[PDB]
């Protein structure tokens, strides 16, 4: 049995518009390990993020945070895209400040 | 004393094909890495500059021999047995093994393994012993690999021996990092409609280090056993983020306060104060 992953969304800070933050996505309880994730700015895939190495929890499901810098704005839209065998076609969840 | 109390190191080994096979592997302090491996060239990676705790060069070398040819032979012993043991492929098998150090002092050593992210095998008194869920093929595994006296006595000393004197070394070399404290900054949000006549208040804490919080939704001095905490999620730099919520119906919101008690505040704990009405 295969599990596809969970996916949360988060800055590290409140976001105040103009203001320094960092973007982090979190996926986890997936298996097995091969996964694929972007950070997204605009659908546009941010080229500088940075992620864990693969890590596992008590059930052996897979886990991993990718994270950036940015700073949110207004109209800037931003989301963490992944694949997994478990998916036909990327899935996106987008950030949310009041979610 | 404060931060994390054990060692472990992974090894995720994914058998595409019959003539595929690569695995990734990390070392840990609790959920803080201190050690990366190179699956290509089979070497490590030392992430802090402490990472080798109080093991000298030599030593740190030895290891890293140890784990690059059981890496290696790991993949050749399993592709080998993989017609004997029914397997089809892709797989993945999973492990993890270190100690930990508990209160009044002793210091316990694991060693568990999976396949299909299922549990399949564990060490206790420097055994192996089958998982229920790893049935007859977990069986077969442990006959097998207690046939080897080379393995299992290396086991035994890695586990039992090299893991307790690394841990206490690490511990104390990294001690600057580990028992650092960082304070949490909070502040509080709206969350989606739990039901009819009814909100979602949240209270967002962030940034602390060490990993224990204690967060809750208060009435004054009174505890609301409605709070619901989140999982303890991740953010860079060895620091953490939770969100605590609470549903409550609209009238009942006012004088609703968020309080964070932590460690690095010394006592001086963080109180947010729901107001009304947009304030
Ligand atoms: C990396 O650090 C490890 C931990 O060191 C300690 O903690 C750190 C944080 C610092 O504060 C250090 O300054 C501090 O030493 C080192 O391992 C520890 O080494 C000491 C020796 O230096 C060793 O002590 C010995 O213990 C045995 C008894 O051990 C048995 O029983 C205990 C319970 O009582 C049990 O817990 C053990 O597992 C064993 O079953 C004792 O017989 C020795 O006594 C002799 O020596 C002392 C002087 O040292 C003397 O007064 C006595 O009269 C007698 O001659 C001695 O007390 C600790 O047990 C050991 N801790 C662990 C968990 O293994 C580590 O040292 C290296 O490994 C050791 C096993 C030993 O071979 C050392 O010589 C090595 O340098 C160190 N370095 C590395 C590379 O690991
Ligand atoms: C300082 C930073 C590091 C921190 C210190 C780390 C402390 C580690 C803590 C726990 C690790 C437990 C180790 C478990 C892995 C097995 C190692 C092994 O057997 O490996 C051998 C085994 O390698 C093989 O032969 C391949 C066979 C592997 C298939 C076996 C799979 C079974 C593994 C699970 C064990 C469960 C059974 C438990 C029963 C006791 C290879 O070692 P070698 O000595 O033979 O290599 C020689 C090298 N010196 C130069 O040539
Ligand atoms: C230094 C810095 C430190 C950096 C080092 C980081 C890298 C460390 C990676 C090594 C991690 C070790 C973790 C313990 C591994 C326990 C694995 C147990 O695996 C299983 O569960 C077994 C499942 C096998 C079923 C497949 C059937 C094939 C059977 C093959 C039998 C082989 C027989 C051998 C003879
Ligand atoms: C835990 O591991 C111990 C060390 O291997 C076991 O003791 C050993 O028992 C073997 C019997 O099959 C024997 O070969 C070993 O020489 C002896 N080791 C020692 C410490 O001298 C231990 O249980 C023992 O065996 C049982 C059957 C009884 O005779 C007990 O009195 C022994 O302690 C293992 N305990 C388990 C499996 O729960
Ligand atoms: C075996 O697995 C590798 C890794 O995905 C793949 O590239 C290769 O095509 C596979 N070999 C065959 C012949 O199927
Ligand atoms: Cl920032
Ligand atoms: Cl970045
Ligand atoms: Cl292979
Ligand atoms: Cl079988
Ligand atoms: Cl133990
Ligand atoms: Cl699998
Ligand atoms: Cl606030
Ligand atoms: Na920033
Ligand atoms: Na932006
Ligand atoms: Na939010």
């Amino acid at each position: 049995i295969q599990r596809t992953p969970k996916i949360q969304v988060y800055s590290r800070h409140p976001a105040e518009n103009g203001k320094s933050n960092f973007l982090n996505c979190y996926v986890s309880g997936f298996h097995p390990s091969d996964i694929e994730v972007d950070l997204l700015k605009n659908g546009e895939r941010i080229e500088k993020v940075e992620h864990s190495d693969l890590s596992f929890s008590k059930d052996w499901s897979f886990y991993l945070l990718y994270y950036t810098e940015f700073t949110p704005t207004e109209k800037d839209e931003y989301a963490c895209r992944v694949n997994h065998v478990t998916l036909s076609q990327p899935k996106i969840v987008k950030w949310d400040r009041d979610m | 004393f404060q931060g994390p109390t054990s060692f472990h190191v992974i090894q995720t080994s994914s058998f595409t094909n019959s003539t595929w096979a690569q695995t990734q592997g990390s070392g840990w302090l609790d959920d803080l890495q201190i050690h990366g491996w190179d699956s290509d060239s089979g070497t490590a990676i030392f992430l802090k500059p402490w990472s080798k705790g109080n093991f000298s060069d030599k030593e740190v070398a030895e290891l890293e021999e140890i784990f690059r040819v059981y890496i290696f032979g790991f993949a050749r012993e399993v592709q080998d047995f993989a017609g004997d043991f029914q397997m089809k492929y892709p797989f993945e098998i999973q492990g993890i093994a270190g100690c930990e150090l508990h209160s009044g002092g002793a210091i316990v050593s694991f060693l568990r393994g999976a396949l299909g992210g299922l549990d399949f095998l564990s060490v206790k008194n420097a055994s192996c012993v089958p998982s229920p869920e790893g049935g007859s093929r977990a069986q077969k595994f442990c006959a097998l690999i207690i046939q080897y006296q080379g393995i299992m006595e290396t086991v035994r000393i890695l586990l039992y021996e090299t893991c307790p004197r690394y841990l206490l070394g690490v511990l104390n070399a990294g001690k600057a990092d580990l028992q650092r404290q960082v304070k949490p900054e909070a502040w509080l949000s709206s969350g989606p409609s739990p039901g009819p006549g009814r909100l979602q208040l949240v209270c967002h804490v962030s940034g602390f280090y060490p990993k224990p919080v204690w967060v809750m939704w208060m009435r004054g001095e009174q505890e609301q056993q409605g709070t619901q905490l989140g999982d303890i999620l991740p953010n860079a730099n060895w620091t953490w983020y939770l969100r605590a919520t609470l549903d409550v119906a609209d009238g009942e919101a006012a004088g609703l306060s968020c309080r964070v008690k932590h460690s690095s505040l010394e006592g001086q704990d963080i109180i947010l104060y729901w107001r009304g009405s947009g304030l």
